[PDB]
């Protein structure tokens, strides 16, 4: 997730964790706070998508 | 048995005996019933005669 | 259910619950969608279930 959308051909470098949660927890790591980059899986026998 | 739907309304009814009026009133009813697009309405109107 | 309002937010910030999984729709859209029918199941499930 995001704050909001991005403009066009903008670039994005910031890997604050994001309250996804409810409660204002100041940046810290944990429930309803999750991380916002999560990683691609390739296996090389799957889906071709 | 009633069972297996998904609705239940309950509220001011609409046929009543308003004439109180010993006669001459005879509350005339007219209703009218329609089906669009999902939506069922009722018109009425009680008038003496 | 049916014929109701949703306030998932207010389930989301009333109680400490484990997960908040909602496969395929986001948080942030059960204030905003409008549906036909509510399916609600609940019982006690095993932690490694």
């Amino acid at each position: 997730f995001r704050k909001s959308n991005l403009k066009p051909f903008e670039r994005d470098i910031s890997t604050e964790i994001y309250q996804a949660g409810s409660t204002p927890c100041n940046g810290v790591e944990g429930f309803n706070c999750y991380f916002p980059l999560q990683s691609y899986g390739f296996q090389p026998t799957n889906g071709v998508g | 048995s009633a069972n297996n739907c998904t609705f239940e309304y309950v509220s001011q009814p609409f046929l009543m005996d308003l004439e109180g009026k010993q006669g001459n009133f005879k509350n005339l009813r007219e209703f009218v019933f329609k089906n669009i697009d999902g939506y069922f309405k009722i018109y009425s109107k009680h008038t003496p005669i | 259910i049916s014929n109701c309002v949703a306030d998932y937010s207010v389930l989301y910030n009333s109680a400490s619950f484990s997960t908040f999984k909602c496969y395929g729709v986001s948080p942030t859209k059960l204030n905003d969608l409008c549906f036909t029918n509510v399916y609600a199941d609940s019982f006690v499930i095993r932690g490694d279930e």
